[PDB]
Parts: structure tokens; C-alpha cells; sequence
RNA sequence: CUUAAAGAGUCAACCCUUUGCUUAUCUUCCCUAUUUAAAUGUUAGCAGCCGCAUAGGCUG
């Protein structure tokens, strides 16, 4: 079995669900949880994740450490009593970069110069790379992704918030 | 480019035939979505309908849908079923018409030949026999449609 | 010798009058050094940020609120129907009302997005050569704080009465350097054109009817309640696409035309109607 | 309840526009009943009522004269004279674009109803005209008077038909109320004897002339009552508005 | 169960010369634009690595 423990977002209508989920799950990644044996799991995604955030490992959640790693936010959320179950829908994330980013490591490398050369990869761009189930983070690099969050099943090796391979 | 007064074999012609005989065959429908590009050179004059009226301001009617220049769906049509290469002394292909009738000259390829429609079709009833491009005359005359009158 | 309608054109000014909050960046423990939040254009495709700087830690949010008396004095109203009202009126709950709006401007629920993950917070309000601090309140409750009664006392004084008196409001939020601070935005007409943040000379800001409608949010008595919303004639909140006082009898139009026409009202349903007046608005027609 | 579908942009090519031999131009609602009663029997569907509005319509030729359409030669007995043009009777052609909202009984879901409607009209004329494209067929629904503005601004844009009736009569009422005349309905004149020469054998035949009505076109928008705008058949071998004359 | 059912408008073309729009002119008086307000759409996307690269996967 895995040890799963819930933060449901509750009273942030003020400042929109979602918008805290993101605040929270940020908060998590930034400084300490996801140290590999842990992950993220959205029991009531539909569209945007949703209203819980559960987190599952097989060596038990911190229940404690949690209430002070998320005390900038304890005012929009409530950690749930550490609750057990076997399956959990495990989720990865989706990248799609835009076309002058390849173009950029198609020049520097991927051999080819000028824009004769764009002009060859930039043939056809992604026409329409569409997405769905956002999470908005700045990463430490300084960008906004718009994570996505796709239903994988399990690789039991996460690193940070999602699924990885081995 | 393809040759207009010869039915040369191409495999995409066909290809088409197939469903539209299949359509003809039997019963139900198939709709074709036709362009034609023709490059005939920058201001080239071209050639809409011209109509048929009794209109004192003008010479020269052009047919015109909202303005713009098109074809009557009628005139198209006599194009399509200009097939009939099975008159005596055929030369080009005309269109199904019940007596091979060509006005526009002045003449009619199957008048008082026994080779009408009408004396094939009173011979294909009464029990006489046909001739496979016989057959298809009458029946393409069938496919143009038509109020043949007279008789009883 | 019977009815009593409402004229066309009763209309009523608005009570509460926040100005525009203006954004500063300063250090928690250095509260004199400030420097101006700027809003940031860059381009894509060209949409705004704001920031805060790379040397400072804290959000400083200031504005003001001047609170104005004579209530029931309507704009364009006649006299009968709006001072019949007044009557059915004199009997409200005041100081619930003053207690609700100073705690909502105490509390900081005026800060929207930007309390969102503070380490510490911190109001500063300054009225009648008095200052007053508060730290760390709770927005989603009406705590009991002895400061937010004793300012409420006076805005209960004047909204009863007459004159009026000006809340001189600081807030401090510990949000870390770099952080985004999150101004009012502004009108967009297609998804992909430019996106566009408030300032004011360059420098971020927020709309007043913002704070406006943060300061008003005190109402709790619509049915099947639960967090307090905004005080609107129909309890209309937009963003859930619900009106909570919508076709039960419990609007302010139906409330109103019952306290001139004999009519009786609950405590409740008389601090919502003199809510609705110190908000503002036409009320007829 | 109150089922509807409706099908934008039918532009047709080639329709007969002579209604009568004194009306030539937009077909008249014995038409479009007539096709609601055709899909009827094609489908099965119950057709309760039908509303037709003009979005293009030109008729060919000129202004104050129809265009001729060469007529080919097509009976017996014709071949010593099959090589001169073929003596020639009026046929006005026009050229169209319609919208059309059929009231329909449907009590299925509203896929099976668009599929049956469109395999219909795949196989249809209107007034002898063939059918070019159409949009996709929609359904709508309504319960109270509300819901049917909303059906009937769906229909947007186009210009319906609603019935003024006849004051005088067909000619002083098109000189003084500056309307338009419109064939509505027919008289039966004499029973036809023989069925040698019918499209039965069976079915009752008679020589008839056109009754007709005076009609006017407006947005269906600013149409109010939508039951004004709804053709269908009935009383005396006619046809009529459910919302009988127009004036809201 | 559609005034149902049916239909080739086709060839050709020099519109040409010339021209004074002239004189004059008072647009004047009066004016309350007002109450009120959450831009929402959490924004929605991308910067770097591996790669024979528009196969797939990975970095805060």
C-alpha cells in the first residue's frame, strides 16, 4: 500500500480555487517535500485539478511538518487525518515548446544556420499544440509553464511533483 | 490537360466512374465538388451564360448571381451529357437528345433514321433486341430526363 | 388613501468612499524606505506584470476610507416614500454594520490576490490623530478585536448621524523579494490582444470600487448562508453566476416597498436595506 | 413540447418562379407545405407547420422581363422538324438562398431526427429547383412564448412570410396597401373523369385555378408572435398562418 | 407527396468633335448629463537538456 494524506482548499473563492492549488503546490516543491518518495494525486480533477491535493508515499506523510511547511497559506486549506488505500490514478507532466525555442537549439546545434535555415524547420509550426489540465508555477529558472497534467499509471519513481521512467 | 473529344482511359476517371455507376446502377446519391482553374493571362476576357430575354436596355446579357459572372446549371448539364458518339456517321460526341438534335446547326443526327429514341424504345418494349451502345443511348435518355408526349 | 410606490429616479450616493490603493515596496524591518511598485510591459506575440524588486521583501498597500453620514438623504429621491423609509429604518443595528466594514478594511480582505501566501501581515490605520495596528487578523471570520470596535464606534457615530470621518490605511505584507504583486486589471477584448494592469503614473495601483467591494462584503444574512458576500440589491456575485437573493422575496426592492407599505422587518433584513443605502445606486423605475 | 428544425442557407439553383400565371417569383407557401408533406412521407416524421424565409433570391433575366429556357425537342412525331429550334412556352427560372424551421412530433434524441432529415433533403427539390447546399439541420425546443423568440431568432438572418389576408382584392390591395400577392390556396373547378393520364389511378382529380392571399416579408426578428410566421395546410383546400393575419 | 416531371441564347462590334457657370450674402438667443459598479476567463503559454530531431522522454 502507499500513505495518502489530503489538503482540500476551502474559503478561497475571494481568490479563486485554482489559483491556491497552484500557491500550494508551489509552496510544496519549492522548499523540501517531493525529495523523490513522494507525489501528488488530484482525487477531484476534472478540469484545472480541483478542490483536494493528496499526497501518498510508502513511508508515511509527515502530518506535522506539513502544517508549518504550508503556514503562509494555513488559512485556505485543511490538512486531512492520514487516511490509507491501495491505488492511486498517478499523474505526469506534458511539455510542448514553442517553435523559436526549437529553432534556437536547431541553430546552436542540430546543425544549421541563417534563416534559410528557420525557414526550413520553420516549415510548419505546431499548428494548434492544445492542452489540458493546467498548473500555473514561475520555476527557479524564471518562466511561467503552464504545467499539464496527464494520467499515467504507476512508474513509482517520481521526481518533484509527477511520474519519471526507469 | 486532357482531351475533351476523345474518352482516353485515365485510371482516376474511372476510379470516379465506379461510384457514380454504382450510384446509377441502383439507387441513393453521390455529390462531386468540381473546380476548374484555367490560366488564360492577366484582364482575359471570360465567358459567363449569356440569357435569353427580351430586355430593350441591353444587346448582351450576361448571367449574374448577385454581380458576379456564373453559368446556368442548365447550360452545365448539356455539357455533361454530351456522350452520344453512336449516331450513323458519328464524328464527335453530342448530347443525349431524343432525336440528336443539334439546333445550334441546324441539324438533327438521328431524324426519321429508325434510330430515335422513340423507335428503339417502342423496339426495346415489343421484344425486339438491343445493342449494348442502343441500350445506352436509351438509358442515358432515361438519366437526362425528359415529358415525352404523344401515343394513346 | 392606500399605496405607496417608489419614485422613478430614487437614487442614493455612496457612503463609503475609498480612494485608489497605491503599491510600494519596503523591508520588514525598514518600513521608511519605500520605493514605488512599477508596472511592467514586456512583449509577447504584449501583456503587463508587476513585481516587487529584487532588494525589497514586503508589499506596502496604501489608501484611505472616508465614511459619510446622512444615510437615508436620498440623491434624487422625493421626500414621502424615502423618508417614510427612514423611519421604518432608525431602528438598525449600526454597530454591526460599522464593526463589519472596519473589520473587512482591518483584516485585509481589501488585499485580495495579495494576502494569498504572506508570511505576516499588517494594518496600519490611522483616525482622529489615532493610530492603530493590527497583525495577523482572520479575514473569513468577525473576530472580536477591542481596536476594530473602538474605530467602529466612531463610523458607527457618523453613518447614524451626520459629517463624516477619513480611515488612513497601510498594509504590510511579508511576501519575499521578486515577488508578483497583483494590481486591478483591466479591459480586454480578445483573449490573445494585450493584456493591461491599473497604475497611476506608472505605478501599480488597484481600483477603488475594488476595495469598494471588498469593504462591503458583510453580507451573511441571505438564505442558506455561509461566507459573508457582498452587499448587492440582489446578492448578485457574478463570478459563482448566482444571485443569492434572486425570486425569494428577500431582495432589496421587495424588502423596501414592504418597510413603506406597514410592513415589518427583521434586524437582519434592516442592516441589508441600510447596507444597500450606504452602498448606493438606483432604486427605481 | 414544442419541437423544431431549423436548416440555414439552402441555396437552390434553378427554381420554377412561376407560381401562377400572374405571380412570378418568390415560390409560394403552397410549396414549402408542400415539401414539409413530402419529407413526411419520405421520413415519417409528423410535420406540423413550416416557416420559409428569403435570405438571396434574383429571378433570371432583367428587370421587367423573365429570362426564356430553351426548350429541347421531347415528343413523338417530331423528327422531319427536330432540326430547328424547339417552339418555345414560358418557364421563369429563378435562383435562391432559403432558411427553413419545420415544426416537427419528435420524441427521440435530436441526432437521429438531423441524420433522417438530412438523408431527405439530400433527395429533394424546392419549386423545381436543386438543392446546392445547406447547413447543418439544428434542433430547438419551446415551452412558453419566450423560448419561441429564441427559435425564432435562430432563423436569423432571413425574411419570412406572414399573411395580411384581402381586403378589396388581390389587385386594388397590392395598389393601395402596397403589398404582394401570393398564391395560398386552389378552387376546384370540375372532377376529372378519367385517370388514364394521372399521377394515380385512384386519387381523387380535379381541374383547379389559384386562390390567393396578400403576404408581406419581415425579419423574423421583428416578427412577435412566430405562430403568425408558421405555414401548414387546412380549411378549404388552403393554407394559412397558425397565428392567422398578421398584425401582431 | 413542392403550377410535380423536361430543356445550351449564340457570333460580331471605334461612340466621336467643341465648350467661361457668373454676381451678392450676419446663422442668432437659452442650457445641471446624472446614480452605481470586482474584469472576470487562473491568467494560459513557455525557457533548457537528451535526441535524428514535426518518435519519445527529462530538468526548477
Amino acid at each position: 500500500m502507499y500513505n495518502t494524506i489530503s489538503i482540500t482548499v476551502v474559503d478561497a473563492d475571494d481568490v479563486g480555487v485554482n489559483f491556491v492549488v497552484s500557491k500550494v503546490l508551489s509552496t510544496l516543491h519549492n522548499k523540501g517535500i517531493f525529495n523523490g518518495e513522494v507525489g501528488v494525486t488530484f482525487p477531484r480533477m476534472d478540469k484545472n485539478v480541483g478542490d483536494i491535493i493528496t499526497l501518498f508515499s510508502k513511508t508515511g506523510v509527515d502530518r506535522k511538518v506539513l502544517t508549518s511547511t504550508l503556514n503562509t497559506l494555513t488559512d485556505f486549506i485543511h490538512i486531512g487525518k492520514p487516511k490509507e488505500a491501495d491505488k492511486v490514478k498517478t499523474y505526469r507532466k506534458v511539455d510542448t515548446k514553442s517553435k523559436g525555442k526549437l529553432i534556437r537549439r536547431c541553430i546552436k546545434r542540430k546543425g544549421v544556420s541563417a534563416e534559410t535555415a528557420e525557414s526550413l524547420y520553420g516549415n510548419y509550426k505546431g499548428e494548434k499544440c492544445k492542452l489540458p489540465y493546467i498548473v500555473v508555477n514561475s520555476k527557479s529558472t524564471g518562466q511561467r509553464f503552464s504545467m499539464f497534467l496527464e494520467e499515467c499509471e504507476n512508474s513509482e519513481k517520481f521526481n518533484s511533483y509527477g511520474l519519471c521512467i526507469v | 490537360d486532357l482531351l475533351v473529344n476523345e474518352f482516353d482511359e485515365d485510371v482516376d476517371v474511372a476510379e470516379i466512374a465506379d461510384m457514380v455507376a454504382g450510384v446509377l446502377s441502383g439507387e441513393g446519391f453521390v455529390t462531386l465538388k468540381v473546380e476548374h482553374y484555367m490560366l488564360l493571362g492577366e484582364g482575359s476576357e471570360v465567358f459567363p451564360s449569356q440569357e435569353f430575354v427580351e430586355n430593350s436596355k441591353l444587346s448582351k446579357q450576361l448571367f449574374d448571381l448577385n454581380g458576379q459572372a456564373a453559368m446556368h446549371d442548365q447550360k452545365i448539364g448539356n455539357a455533361i451529357r454530351t456522350i452520344d458518339t453512336w449516331y450513323e456517321d458519328a464524328t464527335t460526341p453530342i448530347a443525349v437528345e431524343p432525336y440528336g438534335s443539334v439546333v445550334r446547326n441546324g441539324v438533327a443526327y438521328r431524324a426519321g433514321n429508325k434510330t430515335d429514341l422513340f423507335t428503339l424504345m417502342d423496339g426495346a418494349v415489343n421484344g425486339k433486341s438491343l445493342t449494348e451502345e442502343d441500350q445506352m443511348f436509351v438509358t442515358a435518355n432515361l438519366i437526362r430526363g425528359g415529358v415525352f408526349g404523344g401515343g394513346k | 388613501m392606500t399605496k405607496l410606490k417608489a419614485p422613478a429616479v430614487l437614487a442614493y450616493s455612496r457612503k463609503i468612499n475609498p480612494t485608489n490603493a497605491l503599491m510600494f515596496a519596503v523591508n520588514w524591518s525598514d518600513r521608511d524606505n519605500t520605493t514605488a511598485v512599477m508596472v511592467g510591459t514586456k512583449t509577447v506575440a504584449t501583456v503587463n506584470f508587476a513585481n516587487l524588486p529584487h532588494n525589497k521583501n514586503t508589499l506596502l498597500v496604501k489608501y484611505n476610507v472616508k465614511f459619510v453620514g446622512d444615510v437615508f438623504k436620498a440623491e434624487l429621491g422625493g421626500g414621502e416614500y424615502s423618508n417614510t423609509l427612514q423611519t421604518a429604518l432608525e431602528n438598525t443595528d449600526f454597530g454591526t454594520l460599522a464593526y463589519r466594514y472596519v473589520y473587512n478594511i482591518a483584516a485585509g480582505r481589501t488585499l485580495w490576490r495579495n494576502r494569498v501566501g504572506a508570511e505576516s501581515i499588517e494594518t496600519v490605520i490611522t483616525v482622529n490623530d489615532q493610530t492603530f495596528t493590527f497583525s495577523d487578523l482572520l479575514v473569513n471570520e468577525f473576530d472580536e478585536d477591542v481596536d476594530v470596535a473602538e474605530i467602529a464606534d466612531m463610523v458607527a457615530g457618523v453613518l447614524s448621524g451626520e459629517g463624516f470621518v477619513t480611515l488612513k490605511v497601510e498594509h504590510y505584507m511579508l511576501l519575499g523579494e521578486g515577488s508578483e504583486v497583483f494590481p486591478s486589471q483591466e479591459f480586454v477584448e480578445n483573449s490573445k490582444l494585450s493584456k493591461q494592469l491599473f497604475d497611476l503614473n506608472g505605478q501599480a495601483a488597484m481600483h477603488d470600487q475594488k476595495i469598494g467591494n471588498a469593504i462591503r462584503t458583510i453580507d451573511t444574512w441571505y438564505e442558506d448562508a455561509t461566507t459573508p458576500i457582498a452587499v448587492e440589491p440582489y446578492g448578485s456575485v457574478v463570478r459563482n453566476g448566482v444571485a443569492y437573493r434572486a425570486g425569494n422575496k428577500t431582495d432589496l426592492f421587495t424588502l423596501m416597498d414592504g418597510a413603506v407599505n406597514g410592513k415589518s422587518l427583521t434586524e437582519e433584513d434592516q442592516m441589508f436595506v441600510t447596507a444597500n443605502l450606504i452602498r448606493g445606486g438606483v432604486f427605481g423605475g | 413540447m414544442r419541437k423544431f428544425i431549423i436548416v440555414k442557407n439552402v441555396k437552390v439553383d434553378g427554381i420554377n418562379a412561376k407560381s401562377s400565371d400572374i405571380t412570378v417569383g418568390m415560390p409560394p407557401a403552397t410549396t414549402f407545405c408542400g415539401l414539409g408533406e413530402t419529407m413526411s412521407i419520405k421520413t415519417g416524421i409528423v410535420v406540423k407547420a413550416v416557416s420559409y424565409g428569403s435570405v438571396k433570391f434574383e429571378v433570371r433575366g432583367s428587370r421587367f422581363n423573365t429570362s426564356v429556357t430553351k426548350f429541347a425537342w421531347q415528343d413523338r412525331g417530331n423528327g422531319g422538324k427536330a432540326n430547328n429550334n424547339s417552339p418555345i412556352q414560358p418557364k421563369p427560372l429563378a435562383d435562391g438562398v432559403f432558411t427553413l424551421c419545420f415544426e416537427v412530433e419528435w420524441e427521440d434524441c435530436a441526432e437521429v431526427l438531423v441524420d433522417k432529415v438530412t438523408n431527405f433533403i439530400n433527395t429533394a427539390r424546392i419549386a423545381g429547383g436543386t438543392i446546392a447546399s445547406f447547413n447543418k439541420p439544428f434542433v430547438k425546443v419551446a415551452k412558453d412564448a419566450e423560448e419561441l423568440a429564441s427559435v425564432k431568432n435562430a432563423m436569423m438572418p432571413c425574411y419570412v412570410v406572414v399573411d395580411c389576408g384581402v381586403e378589396v382584392n388581390i389587385f386594388e390591395d397590392a395598389v393601395n396597401r402596397k403589398l404582394q400577392p401570393m398564391v395560398n390556396g386552389y378552387k376546384k373547378l370540375e372532377k376529372i373523369v378519367d385517370n388514364k393520364h394521372m399521377r394515380d389511378k385512384f386519387t381523387p382529380a380535379y381541374l383547379a385555378t389559384p386562390t390567393y392571399t396578400m403576404i408581406g416579408y419581415k425579419m423574423v426578428s421583428n416578427v412577435d408572435n412566430f405562430d403568425q410566421a408558421l405555414w401548414q395546410y387546412g380549411e378549404n383546400t388552403k393554407v394559412k398562418t397558425i397565428g392567422g393575419i398578421y398584425n401582431d
